[PDB]
């Protein structure tokens, strides 16, 4: 768990060097993008349940997975699916605020593949659900904030696949 | 909280994968789909009334 | 011991590389190192016994398990001995070494 | 040749056949 | 079936790797099934094949190797 | 059946059953066990017979399932397999009864008039019973296949 | 963990269908055999320790495993062996009452092979002990109740082997 | 079911089934015939139950079918009747099993989270099961209506 | 690697005893079932590719795992899946012929769980594929030969899970 | 055994069992009854086999029982008869299994290294198995003596 | 054959033939008379086997004889029946030899590469050998049909 | 193994001279023909199996060599014949791309005569097969690309004869 | 490597013909002699070392070749001589079982003359040793089994000379 600042400090410390001009430029880049990160995080905190339910309405609804035999069939499985998608959106917001995806592979992508493979959860359908969540939130917060959200959404989909 | 003896609240995915996905413990939706089991339509049409 | 392989090597009509090939297809090697292992472990043991090193990539394990899958221990030793690697390191006379 | 009994028939340290001579030599009252 | 072949295979890699020497120009009995990959490999290393002769084959049979 | 046919044939002639007809009824009575075995063979595997025979029929005669044919579409193909199921059921009845008077007296008298009123090619129906015969006699022993193929033979003969 | 009723309901629910005639016939079969299951369970609950000690007296006593060097040697190992056999008889009674062996591979056969292989427990000797337990309880409760006990005893021996 | 619940409740306690639990299982085993009769009553007349209950629900709560509600439109009303069909099916499962662990363990655990993610008023769903209970207990005898109304009662209670 | 004969001989040898009547009865049981084992092995050797492709057509086809994101997606992954299922059917045939599942945990189930967990292979989907393979071959060879195939198929599914 | 050897030999070749190997397994499966009869013949009379074979061995090779030999004394002669009992037991195992992989895989691999570490002449052990073979094939019918003498022959051949 | 396979399998192992392999060769030597009877049964009626099997194949798979298929035309159908004659001849060789090394070592190694270079569907060839097996096992007694169907089974298995 | 460029450089180096005008003209000739060589190599890589099977359909099919007694009789011999013809077409494509037949006598024509004479392979029938392969590929790629393919096909036939 | 059966099949296949009456008669001759071949092979497997040591005691012992200067002088040369004679007896047993000497010129007589001529091994003395081995085994197994052993022993001596 480290943001862009802590990773820059960790690189300069593992070097043992002081903060040179490249580290200063990286921190200036983060300190310019931080206000946009803050406003996108507020806008995403506004519409958590709406983004999640629009992602299910785009991908998972009216398909086979909500029908009998699907892994999203029962009300318990539906509630756990909404819970999993809320987790993905919340941690993508955290990784957007930090500017570093270390929290994603520390706390989402750690044992997620083995959990989903033990439960029988389809990984492709949940990857499509995360992609639709990314599409909806990029329609919500704009072009560049949607892109800096979609880089961590693509990180979650890549670590899941 | 001083009223109850503990109980096993969480499994690892290794232990759950051990117990549930064994063949007698298994369900039949768990991992791929199952198709619907209707009777054949020519048997349904060959009956004696709608 | 397999004895005609010892004869045909000490005479010199059969080269040492054909000796390694015929001894690893021999059923003493199959009893000892192919029967108590899966093909993913017998493959790495064959890599050690024939080439003197472990498989150094994932594509190498892909390729040589595909060869094992087509044609057993016979085609595995056939594909290991007939590489460019065994011929460059050991040639026709030297025993493989770690 | 004639002292040889099969090694399955020979009693071992868990078997009570070693103490059987004592169990038949001791007297038990009715 | 076996081919009593005779070939000479220079390495062209001993200068880089600095290994010790194996004697080239061998005369060996190759089994028939992997004589293919062996002839192809001798052509891969650039070595010339002097003499190929079928040793144990009795050529033209259909079973019995 | 055999007993009905013998009784009627002695009945018009104003006589009793002749002893040759009586040992005919006796031999049919003894062979009824093998007839019931052929009937269980035909009854228990009707799904595979109808499925494989419909597959081989539509492979052989694809124009009736092409647009323009009779059995084009979902419900029309279902009705086609239902008609094949009807004919396999009549085959089982004729196997048990020892004669073709169930098959003829139920589903072979006005078959040309019915299938002409429906717009159906009757040769393709004969091919359907031919594929049913192929799958059914591929399912039994030799004499059992001959005894069932006699009634299948009668159905295809009564088509054309 | 599911009996015959819960497995029938789970099949009809994974189908999404209502309970048709085959499910009704399966439940009628279970509701006819249930009284025999109840009486056999009472008779087995009567004689737990007797069935266990007769199984040890048939198979494991006076063999090498109770001698020095055997895995049933010490008093701790003897008590743990009696405990393991009581577990097998108790869970076979549970699987007889449910009419479904899902409890056996859920709660006995889950990590039992790896436990016994890590401890050094002989699997063939304990399979023979379970077979003698089956023989004794089939002598106890009769022919058909002994058979419907022995199907789950054979399930435990098959999962152990 | 009853047997699962008794087995688990004796299973945590490291004991066998107590004799009171055993006559509980015995009484449920004897009452299974009446349970199957209630299940056939609920299964055979599902069309009229779903139709009349949807009619009385939309009469009672017209805002969910008005523009602005969840079940507005053709396919939305069809999905609403499908959800009611799901709950009647779970009612039949709970009637057969003798306990509410099918109903709870399938369609009542995350029902609030699901219907909050869909945007559905859960009180109107409770009214839907109330009208289903009215039509269903209007369809049976007295003790049969009480035994089915117990499970209908559990579903409406687990809604709110 | 040992059949029923070699395991009986190994038990009688670890005892140090001669072959008594129980061993004779076990070998008589194997020598009665061996002809059925031979005929079922020939019938399974007849239809290897058909049983494998019917197992994929029952379970794995048209699901999420053959779609993008699934672990059976690419042609390399499809070919490796067909290879793995052919392995399971071949070794189940071997264990049926031997009458002992020692070859299965010696040569299939040895490092299979750790391999599949390192690759990301779903274990539940391949367990369902092996179960459908068992169902197809039990439809092929009959009731009792299908049962004595399904005991080793259940052994493979239990060791995989 | 035969089944192990056929399975392994098809297993290295990445193929199924060939039909010739399958009728080999079938013929061994049918001859298992005669194998079990030879095994009961060898098992039931082990006392007389070991006694008479030890007597004929020490008559034939008296130096190993003379002072200076290996089997000199009471316990050494008892261990000698025990080693002969071991080899007769392995003979019975090889008779049942239909192949010499029990005999070789238990008591013939490092037999030279073991008997060299004990200080034992291996030719006298071959004479012990020769006298055991003489007493055992003097105890049976013709084909039974040939089938048992095959495995006795393998043991004496694997000695030298 | 059996003798070749036993000799080679003992030959790689640097040992003589084990006695179990020797009674395998002995049992094959005794069963050679029944093998020669099956071979005369297959040889003498090759015309009807090839004719009826070609008829049932083209009935079963009509697309390969339709224009567009491989065996379309007079000479192509003659070459198709010639390939079926080749496979029946290899079946006779494998019946006599007691093993499938004639069949595999002549006409099954590169069969996929050859029939892919010719443009032939190999499943239709498997159906041709299936119909040949049906006609041939319809021609013999029970154990004779099983012993011939083992080699027919190997050919259809080596196709797919 | 050397193309036209490497052979020109080797001649100028064995001379010890620099690249004079004749070498420049030879390299200009190769650099003009190279695009045609590339397009013919792509067109030949398109239709490898078709050219091989049309060569067998022209020459070797329906003759004595596919009949019993011929050297192309069995399926093993047929597959090895298709393999040999694929080798001839592949190496003729390589020699067309290099513009020098050094790869042909280095790697095809080295021990090919002695191999074919030891096996019993007819050299005239395989020369006719290579000639029909040349005729088919010259019908495929045109006049001049067919000619510059046929010069190396004639090289293979001359070294084989 | 081919027995009488495989050579008959190879002749009928190189003809392309079916098995006519002469092939049936040849196979009937082999199937009549096979039981005698089996019993002679068992009797020869009984007494391998005895036949070898009696052959050396008849021919090679107490001659010049075991004296200094002979090629059988040292213990290494004596052990290699016993090894060579065991090879000749073993392969003569194999050729007796097959009923065809193809294994002898495939696997004994292939490079044996050139090996013995390069080593300095006397060919006449080893031919006399093989002849004495033949005489001893023909005294062992009888007249006609000794003759059908001696035909392959004479084959080895003819190929060696
Ligand atoms: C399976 C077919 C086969 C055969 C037969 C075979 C023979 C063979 N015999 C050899 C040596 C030998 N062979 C002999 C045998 C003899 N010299 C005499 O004086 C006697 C007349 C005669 C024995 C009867 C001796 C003495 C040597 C050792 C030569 C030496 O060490 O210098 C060698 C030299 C390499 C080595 O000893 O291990 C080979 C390869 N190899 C084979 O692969
Ligand atoms: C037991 C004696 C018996 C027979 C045979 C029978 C036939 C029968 N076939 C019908 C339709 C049909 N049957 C077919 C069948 C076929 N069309 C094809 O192309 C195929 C060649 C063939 C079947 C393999 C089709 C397509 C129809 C629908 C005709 C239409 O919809 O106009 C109908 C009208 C709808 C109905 O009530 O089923 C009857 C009554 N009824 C009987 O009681
Ligand atoms: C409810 C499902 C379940 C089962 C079955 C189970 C078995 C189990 N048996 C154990 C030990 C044991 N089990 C045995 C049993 C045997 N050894 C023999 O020699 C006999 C053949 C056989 C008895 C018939 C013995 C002797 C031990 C003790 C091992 C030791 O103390 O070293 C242990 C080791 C820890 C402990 O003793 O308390 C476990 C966890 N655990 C479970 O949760
Ligand atoms: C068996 C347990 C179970 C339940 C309950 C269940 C409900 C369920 N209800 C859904 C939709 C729905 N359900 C309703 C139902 C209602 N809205 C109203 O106003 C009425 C009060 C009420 C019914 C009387 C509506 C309107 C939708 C569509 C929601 C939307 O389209 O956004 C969907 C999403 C689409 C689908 O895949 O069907 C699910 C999964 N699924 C289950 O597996
Ligand atoms: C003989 C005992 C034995 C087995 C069983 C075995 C399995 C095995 N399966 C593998 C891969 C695989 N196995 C699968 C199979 C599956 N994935 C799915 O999605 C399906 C659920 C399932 C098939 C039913 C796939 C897709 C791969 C390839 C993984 C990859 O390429 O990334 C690999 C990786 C290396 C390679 O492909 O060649 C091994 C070693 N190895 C052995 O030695
Ligand atoms: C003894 C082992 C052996 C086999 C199998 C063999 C096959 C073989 N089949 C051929 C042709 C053929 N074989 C077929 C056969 C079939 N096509 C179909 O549609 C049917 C499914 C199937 C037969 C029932 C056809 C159509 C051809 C002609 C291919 C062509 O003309 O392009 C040819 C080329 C012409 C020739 O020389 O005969 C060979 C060599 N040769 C052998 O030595
Ligand atoms: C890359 C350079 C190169 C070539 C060309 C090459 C050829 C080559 N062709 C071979 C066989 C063969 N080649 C043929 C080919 C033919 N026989 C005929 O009747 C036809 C006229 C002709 C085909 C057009 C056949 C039939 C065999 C198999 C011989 C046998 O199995 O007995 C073999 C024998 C070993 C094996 O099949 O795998 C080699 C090494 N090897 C090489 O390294």
């Amino acid at each position: 768990m480290q943001d862009a600042i802590t990773s820059v400090i960790n690189s300069a410390d593992v070097q043992g060097k002081y903060l040179d001009g490249s580290a200063m430029d990286k921190l200036k880049a983060y300190f310019t993008t931080g206000a946009l990160r803050v406003r996108a995080a507020s806008t995403i905190s506004a519409n958590a349940a709406a983004i999640v339910k629009e992602a299910v309405a785009k991908s998972l609804l009216y398909s086979d997975v909500t029908r009998p035999g699907g892994n999203m069939y029962t009300t318990r499985r539906y509630a756990a699916c909404i819970r999993d998608l809320d987790y993905y959106l919340r941690y993508a917001t955290y990784a957007m605020l930090a500017g570093d995806p270390s929290i994603l592979d520390e706390r989402v992508l750690n044992g997620l593949k083995e959990t989903y493979n033990s439960l029988g959860v389809p990984v492709g359908s949940t990857v499509q659900a995360i992609q639709a969540m990314k599409e909806v939130t990029a329609g919500l917060v704009g072009a560049d904030a949607g892109r800096e959200m979609g880089v961590y959404f693509d990180y979650i989909c890549s670590g899941l696949s | 909280g001083e009223d109850t003896v503990p109980y096993e609240r969480y499994l690892t995915p290794g232990g759950y994968s051990l117990r549930q996905t064994r063949p007698g413990a298994l369900r039949e939706d768990v991992g791929v789909k199952v198709k619907v089991e209707k009777t054949a339509r020519f048997i349904e049409l060959g009956t004696s009334s709608t | 011991s397999i004895s005609y392989l010892e004869s045909q090597v000490k005479s010199g009509d059969i080269s040492m590389k054909e000796f390694v090939r015929r001894l690893a297809k021999s059923p003493l090697y199959r009893k000892q190192f192919f029967e108590p292992f899966i093909n993913s472990r017998a493959l790495e043991l064959a890599f050690r016994h024939i080439l003197g090193r472990g498989p150094s990539s994932r594509e190498e394990v892909q390729e040589y398990f595909a060869i094992v899958s087509s044609g057993g221990l016979a085609a595995l030793v056939d594909a290991l001995v007939d590489s460019q690697e065994y011929a460059d390191y050991f040639g026709e006379e030297t025993v493989p070494y770690l | 040749v004639r002292r040889f009994r099969t090694p399955d028939r020979v009693p071992q340290a868990g078997d009570p056949a070693l103490f059987l001579n004592m169990a038949r030599s001791a007297q038990i009252p009715k | 079936r076996m081919f009593k072949i005779t070939a000479c295979v220079p390495s062209q890699s001993r200068i880089r790797t600095q290994r010790e020497l194996q004697n080239t120009y061998f005369t060996k009995l190759v089994p028939y099934d992997n004589w293919f990959r062996e002839q192809q490999r001798i052509m891969k290393m650039g070595g010339k094949i002097v003499k190929v002769q079928l040793a144990t084959g009795k050529p033209g049979t259909n079973t019995g190797l | 059946s055999i007993v009905t046919k013998s009784i009627v044939n002695a009945d018009a002639e104003a006589r009793y059953l002749s002893p040759g007809e009586l040992d005919r009824i006796k031999a049919f009575v003894t062979s009824g066990e093998s007839r019931l075995r052929i009937a269980e063979t035909l009854t228990g595997s009707r799904e595979r017979i109808i499925k494989s025979a419909g597959d081989a029929l539509f492979q052989k005669r694809p124009d009736v399932v092409s647009p323009g044919g009779n059995a084009y579409g979902e419900e029309m193909t279902a009705t086609c397999l239902r008609d094949m199921d009807y004919y396999l059921r009549l085959i089982t009845y004729g196997v048990v009864a020892g004669d073709v008077t169930p098959i003829e007296e139920i589903g072979l008298v006005g078959v040309r008039e019915m299938y002409k009123s429906l717009g159906t090619p009757v040769d393709a129906v004969a091919q359907a019973v031919r594929e049913m015969k192929a799958v059914a006699t591929g399912m039994m022993s030799g004499d059992d296949a001959a005894e069932a193929g006699a009634y299948f033979d009668y159905v295809i003969g009564a088509m054309e």
